[PDB]
């Protein structure tokens, strides 16, 4: 149930960041 | 097969060398009478340089060489390996100074 | 954005200088030295490293990433690499430029064979284009066949 | 006497010819036989000597003091080119010609270690027992390579292993063992190498062979004369310079002295702008060899590691023990004490672990039984992972 | 397994002498040529101005 | 005109003797030899120019340029532009045997022959030079 | 290793002639760098000339 | 054990005209007949494998001394026999961790 | 699209149109450029998001250009020829 | 036997009437491919010059 | 050659001595173990070869 | 050091945000995308002074994209540590290797090797600390170090102390 997101406004570990499945919705 | 006698310096096949000896070395090295460790010990067919020499007399190049008292024949400029301990000191025994051709002496 | 992004800022050109290369230049942009005339290790694949097919100046096969840049061969746009020369050679673009330059200086004090005293030769100091600025200096340092070691006082030539 | 025998301008003159390639001694040979034939005769052939050196192919060189001598000479034969290709040599070129070369060492050294160019034990560091008085081969201390019944580890041959694979052991003293037709001396294979199979310069030791080598001298690398040379010729080829490093002159008139780089020329001419108290000498710009330079390292500088284990690392400098350098690393981010001769001041390290262990960026791989992670960041000894 | 067909080559009759008016800018006005070949085997072998 | 030449270059030889007791004095206090640099500039313009080399013949200045050529007693080689443009002005200047003999300096030429710090291209130049002055003697 | 003058001007005028014609295989008054098949080398500068070549 | 090995540059100098799984395989065998010299080969990597559910919370230097105190102690109640480690260093592997001795 | 239609196409005075058939239907290129040497010998790793010149040993004052692949490699055999094109994206006058 | 064969071969095959390593300032397209759409092309360039 | 121009010879080129003993002093200072020298300390530290390891195994106590 | 610098950012707008309230959007893009970022150039901006009164010009449209460019010039506060420089610190960790001080945003890592051979590092205190007979540096204590080297990386800076000589240490 992880997901591994990047974003390039994020500065912190190159902008990734572990976040769960169950909390994001769909762009 | 040649071997390049290192005395003198000049290039003859190894078994010449052998049966008949050097025909300038032989009044101090005895080449034909000597074994074949003694023939390599003064020929070594690992050389460089071939050599002709048609006028020893007058041949600047026989003086620089020092091969203007020798026979004309093939000779070589440099010569691997040197005359060994035992021999220098036979030579010496005999009052005839030996200058290495191998180039590292020089 | 056909491009993968990056966070450069993305300018367009407004000014093309040219000039030659320093031997200091080339030596510092590029990344090897090339060295060995195979150009192959031993056709094993790998090409030789410090050889004229070295992977540090860029990769042109689809499943090798340049060893320099990281980037794939759609993106990597090649690095230079130098060559130490044992002589110095004449560069065939220039070789009458240089009999130009032999003809206008003196061979061993390395000065100009004409001063500002002449009123014709601070005349064509005073242009302003290079190229017209050498040529009539050229046309003036032609004539003088000899160098000066003292004022036509010392004008620093050798005589 | 060898200084009195340079030439004259009276002594007889030296041309060149070019001739085909691979035919030099064949022409020399030729010369020599129609001179011998002709000598007694009418008309002999007026020369005094002819030679040819290998270094300078496709050219023959004849001692004589007439050019129509030498067209007799060369007339005749084949492998002289159409066109007459001679040169004067000039008077100065004389003693050049018949200089020897390869005299930068005596000989091969009984007892030195040296690297193999082939064979089974391919550049495998090896120890020269024996030195034959040929000169093309010589009796060398290895470590052998056998699997005892694409090559097996080297590892000191033995016996009880040996003898359980392969019960055909031949013995011929104490100590000195021959198995499967190989002569192995207490564990040391003694095995004749050709002069064509040796690297006897720039050869590069480890300290695990030399251990394993010095271990039957009971005491480790007792031995440390030739490791010194080499240690001397590392530290001597791999010093580099570029425009404005800090360096330190060793001799000379200026010895101890600072200054910077302001141009390099070439590897062995470096242009020196020089740094006193006085302004008049810090406007002054000297070109100084290489081989009197030390690079000067302040502490708290970005440098980059040359060579070594160390490789590719970076870091700032902290203490500055004369020779070796201590500084902190980047990656690692703990102190490494590396000599100054492996340290370049790189400002900026920009580091790329492309060709390097099994991961990339971005990998998603599993640290453990439990733990599944992605990496964040590659280092030339580690990796970074966010769980 | 391809056909090829030679195509015919025209060049200038030999043994037969040529004049010419050169043009203003040269010392030449006007040149005689004739080219020469031996009856057997028709080879070109020297011309002469 | 060639008086005055003389006597400039004399000047010279003194200004060249003074600076290099200068400069043994300073190394011998522990501080680097600096005035053969300062004056190299001004030696290096005269030598170059040709016409003045009769005159350095007439004043022997190769004696001078042995003196600054001759290694100090510490077993310190002079500074490498020294050697290099003593060279050049050498290759440059027809030497005799009569001014090698008033100045001496075929011993240092031999010197930095035989020594092996010396630069390859100075000791290859060394050995032309020396066969260059051995030439006219034997013919 | 060793020196003969003669030697070292022509490998010297051997590097010239290479490093020339790698830059500019037209220059007249010698001839041109060949290949083994025989057709002329394809310097750098007559890549950029033409109507095939890459300014035009 | 067997997934760390078939990684190790141990085996390819051991074995290298073998495939991966060849050593993975290899590896299998070896634990079989000795988990504790297999444990002991991981050398640095021993500290890597799944131990404890929290085993991470503890610091670097804790949890190191704890797996020196665990293997000390169990190679001590096997025994270690000389001759063999003399004849194998993958048995003397087992040496340094003798109670008294030490690397 | 050769001259001739080039030159119709300046007629017409669609200078859009131009730089569109010339570079997207075509060979377009990104290159990062030093904003001092002006030399395209910028190191750009764009996954590690890191740029470097050597030469200048600079790390910030750099750019990326749109560029045809077709003047990207006739500036290299410039380089390759001693001839050093420099690109600058401000005037000086 | 190699030579001779080699020589008209190529020189037939390529149209460079030549030696193979003169290529250059040979004069080309003697030899061409017959033309073989219709007959009355093969016709004509049978009898062409 | 001729003993005279030989005499002129040595005048001119000198037998030597006049730097015999500066050749002499160049070829000492030319001519010169610390394993910390020879290798990297950290390799040094890696196999085992250094002062702490030499105290360690004299000592008479468990590692 | 703290300072006031004018500095310069060039800002990129969609269309879909052409509306009235573009300037203030502007601003607040602005803000969020400088406050708080590090840059080695120029070291940590704090603040933007007059942040809601910032002139941003016209913006100039790029052919074939479309979206705007906007140049803004701001006045702000920044923060940046030099070579050679003493600054007073408060210590966030202590370490057998070092111990780590915070100078503002910047973290500051001193090695032992940096720090007086008197200060030996006790890990039996509570909290574990690298003390003197006189002296004792722990976690959340004031340290006057002097900086001597800084690094640049991509967006942070890494600078390293020392107190080994006179007027250092704790304070
Ligand atoms: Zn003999
Ligand atoms: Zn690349
Ligand atoms: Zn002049
Ligand atoms: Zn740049």
């Amino acid at each position: 149930n992880f997901l591994f997101l990047r974003s390039r406004e994020i500065v912190e570990n190159q902008g990734v960041f572990v976040t769960s499945s169950n909390r994001v919705k769909t762009i | 097969r040649e071997r390049a006698c290192m005395l003198c310096g000049i290039v003859l096949p190894g078994r010449v060398f052998m049966q008949n000896g050097c025909p300038n070395c032989d009044s101090v090295l005895n080449l034909r009478d000597s074994d074949q460790a003694t023939v390599n010990e003064c020929t070594s067919s690992s050389f460089e340089g071939l050599v002709a020499v048609g006028d020893n007399e007058h041949s600047w190049v026989a003086k620089w060489l020092r091969v203007d008292r020798f026979q004309p024949g093939l000779y070589a400029v440099r010569v691997d390996g040197r005359l060994p301990s035992d021999i220098v000191a036979a030579l010496e025994q005999y009052g005839v100074y030996y200058r290495p051709r191998d180039g590292s002496v020089i | 954005s056909q491009f993968p992004y990056s966070s450069a800022p993305l300018r367009s050109v407004k000014e093309v200088q040219f000039g030659l290369l320093s031997p200091e230049e080339i030596r510092a942009i590029s990344v090897v030295k090339i060295e060995y005339p195979e150009i192959m290790d031993e056709s094993r694949q790998r090409p030789r490293e410090g050889g004229l097919n070295d992977p540090k100046l860029g990769s042109i096969d689809r499943n090798f990433k340049c060893q320099t840049c990281g980037e794939g061969m759609a993106e990597c746009p090649g690095h230079f690499g130098h060559m130490e020369l044992a002589k110095p050679v004449f560069h065939i673009g220039f070789i009458p430029k240089i009999k130009k330059v032999c003809e206008c200086i003196c061979m061993n004090c390395g000065k100009l064979l004409l001063d500002e005293t002449n009123p014709t030769m601070a005349q064509a100091i005073r242009i302003r284009d290079p190229k017209k600025r050498f040529n009539a200096v050229w046309q003036l340092c032609k004539t003088k066949m000899v160098c000066e070691a003292d004022a036509p006082v010392s004008r620093g030539g050798c005589g | 006497p060898q200084r009195l025998l340079i030439p004259t301008v009276d002594d007889p003159g030296i041309w060149g010819v070019k001739v085909r390639l691979g035919k030099e001694k064949d022409v020399v040979r030729q010369i020599l036989k129609k001179k011998l034939a002709r000598e007694g005769t009418k008309n002999p052939l007026e020369i005094y000597s002819a030679f040819q050196r290998d270094s300078f192919k496709g050219h023959v060189y004849i001692e004589a003091r007439k050019a129509e001598a030498i067209n007799d000479a060369l007339k005749g034969n084949v492998n002289v080119f159409s066109n007459n290709s001679k040169f004067l040599v000039g008077i100065v070129e004389y003693k050049d010609l018949l200089r020897p070369v390869k005299s930068s060492d005596v000989k091969l050294t009984r007892g030195s270690y040296v690297r193999v160019k082939n064979g089974k034990f391919k550049g495998d560091l090896a120890q020269v027992d024996e030195v034959l008085e040929n000169g093309l081969e010589a009796r060398l201390k290895l470590v052998p390579r056998l699997d005892y019944g694409f090559r097996p580890a080297q590892r000191l041959f033995s016996e009880a292993e040996a003898r359980v694979h392969e019960p055909t052991i031949r013995r011929d003293r104490d100590g000195f063992v021959t198995y499967g037709g190989e002569e192995y001396y207490e564990g040391f294979l003694y095995k004749t190498f050709r002069l064509q199979n040796l690297i006897v310069n720039s050869i590069n030791p480890t300290l695990n062979e030399l251990s394993l080598f010095q271990s039957n001298e009971e005491s480790t690398t007792i031995d440390l004369s030739t490791i010194a040379d080499s240690l001397k010729e590392t530290a001597k080829n791999l010093v580099s310079f570029q425009p404005g490093d800090n360096v330190e002159i060793i001799n000379g008139e200026l010895n101890h002295l600072t200054g910077t780089v302001s141009s390099v020329n070439q590897s062995t001419i470096v242009s020196v702008r020089l740094h006193s108290d006085d302004d008049t000498i810090n406007s002054e710009t000297v070109e100084i060899p290489t081989s009197d330079l030390r690079k000067i390292f302040n502490v708290g500088d970005h440098v980059r590691v040359i060579h070594g284990k160390h490789t590719d690392d970076t870091g700032l400098i902290v203490e500055v023990n004369g020779d070796k350098v201590e500084f902190i690393s980047n990656q690692t981010k703990r102190t490494v004490i590396v000599f100054s001769n492996y340290l370049i001041k790189s400002t900026d390290s920009t580091v790329s672990i492309n060709e390097s262990g099994r991961f990339e960026l971005h990998d998603l791989v599993q640290v453990n039984s439990d733990l599944v992670g992605i990496v964040i960041r590659a280092q030339k000894d580690s990796f970074d992972v966010l769980c | 397994g391809s056909e090829k067909v030679l195509i015919a080559q025209e060049r200038s009759a030999a043994n037969i002498v040529q004049v010419f008016k050169k043009a203003a800018p040269s010392p030449i006005s006007h040149v005689a040529e004739i080219r020469s070949a031996l009856e057997k085997g028709s080879r070109l072998i020297s011309t002469m101005q | 005109l060639e008086q005055m030449q003389d006597e400039l270059i004399q000047q010279l030889k003194l200004q060249m003797e003074e600076s290099a007791i200068r400069d043994a004095n300073n190394i011998e206090q522990g501080k680097p030899a600096i005035f053969k640099l300062k004056l190299l500039p001004k030696v290096k313009d005269i030598l170059l120019r040709a016409n003045l080399a009769d005159s350095i013949l007439d004043n022997n200045l190769l004696a001078s340029v042995r003196l600054w050529l001759e290694p100090l007693p510490d077993a310190s080689l002079p500074a490498y532009q020294i050697q290099k443009v003593l060279f050049d002005a050498i290759k440059s200047l027809p030497i005799k045997t009569s001014h090698l003999r008033e100045s001496g300096l075929g011993k240092v030429m031999v010197f930095y022959q035989k020594s092996k710090r010396v630069e390859p291209n100075l000791k290859r130049t060394a050995e032309k030079l020396i066969s260059d002055w051995t030439r006219p003697i034997m013919g | 290793d060793g020196s003969p003058q003669h030697i070292i001007n022509e490998v010297e005028q051997l590097l010239q002639f290479h490093v020339a014609t790698y830059m500019d295989n037209d220059i007249a008054g010698q001839p041109q760098a060949l290949q083994k098949s025989g057709r002329p080398v394809k310097a750098i500068r007559a890549r950029l000339k033409g109507k095939e070549g890459r300014l035009r | 054990t067997a997934r760390l090995y078939q990684h190790s540059s141990k085996s390819s100098a051991e074995y290298p005209n073998r495939p991966q799984l060849a050593k993975y395989c290899i590896g299998l065998a070896k634990y079989i007949q000795s988990p504790l010299l297999e444990y002991l080969a991981l050398d640095e990597s021993m500290y890597s494998l799944h131990i404890h559910k929290h085993q991470n919370l503890l610091p670097r230097e804790k949890l190191i001394d704890a797996v020196q105190t665990s293997i000390v102690d169990i190679v001590n109640l096997v025994g270690v026999d000389i001759n063999e480690a003399v004849r194998a260093p993958y048995h003397a592997l087992a040496l340094p961790y003798v109670c008294g001795l030490g690397p | 699209f050769g001259e001739m239609e080039r030159d119709c196409m300046i007629a017409h005075g669609a200078a859009g149109f131009l730089k569109e058939r010339l570079m997207e239907a075509s060979d377009a290129f990104r290159v990062h450029v030093c904003g001092i040497c002006g030399l395209m010998s910028v190191i750009a790793n764009l996954k590690k998001n890191q740029f470097e010149c050597r030469s200048c040993k600079n790390k910030t004052n750099i750019y990326q250009l749109h560029i045809p692949y077709a003047a990207k490699l006739l500036f290299q055999e410039l380089m390759a020829m001693n001839i050093a094109p420099r690109l600058y994206t401000e005037r000086s006058g | 036997s190699t030579t001779i064969t080699s020589g008209l071969k190529y020189s037939l095959a390529t149209g460079n009437w030549g030696e193979q390593k003169k290529a250059m300032s040979s004069r080309a397209g003697v030899s061409q491919v017959l033309n073989r759409y219709t007959y009355s092309s093969t016709l004509s360039h049978l009898r062409r010059t | 050659l001729q003993g005279e121009q030989y005499q002129e010879i040595i005048e001119i080129f000198g037998d030597g001595t006049d730097y015999q003993w500066t050749l002499d002093a160049e070829e000492e200072m030319e001519q010169p173990t610390s394993l910390a020298d020879v290798f990297e300390p950290s390799e040094l530290k890696e196999k085992m070869l250094t002062d702490e390891d030499n105290v360690i195994r004299v000592t008479d106590l468990p590692e | 050091m703290f300072f006031l610098k004018d500095l310069s950012l060039i800002l990129t707008l969609h269309p879909s945000y052409f509306g009235p309230q573009m300037n203030q959007y502007l601003r607040e893009k602005l803000l969020t995308d400088v406050e708080g970022t590090c840059t080695g150039q120029f070291g940590y901006i704090v603040t933007v002074l007059d942040g809601m009164n910032i002139d941003v010009g016209k913006g100039r449209i790029i052919p074939g994209s479309g979206s705007a460019e906007f140049e803004v010039k701001y006045r702000a506060v920044v923060w940046k540590p030099f070579k050679g420089e003493v600054v007073d610190a408060i210590v966030s960790n202590v370490s057998p290797i070092g111990f780590f001080a915070d100078v503002g945003p910047l973290n500051v890592f001193v090695s032992t090797r940096l720090i007086p051979d008197n200060l030996v590092y006790n890990p039996s205190n509570s909290p574990p600390a690298y003390m003197s007979n006189d002296e004792l540096i722990t976690k959340g204590s004031k340290v006057r170090l002097k900086v001597v080297g800084t690094r640049t990386d991509v967006n942070e800076i890494y600078a390293i102390g020392s107190i080994k000589e006179d007027f250092l240490g704790a304070i």
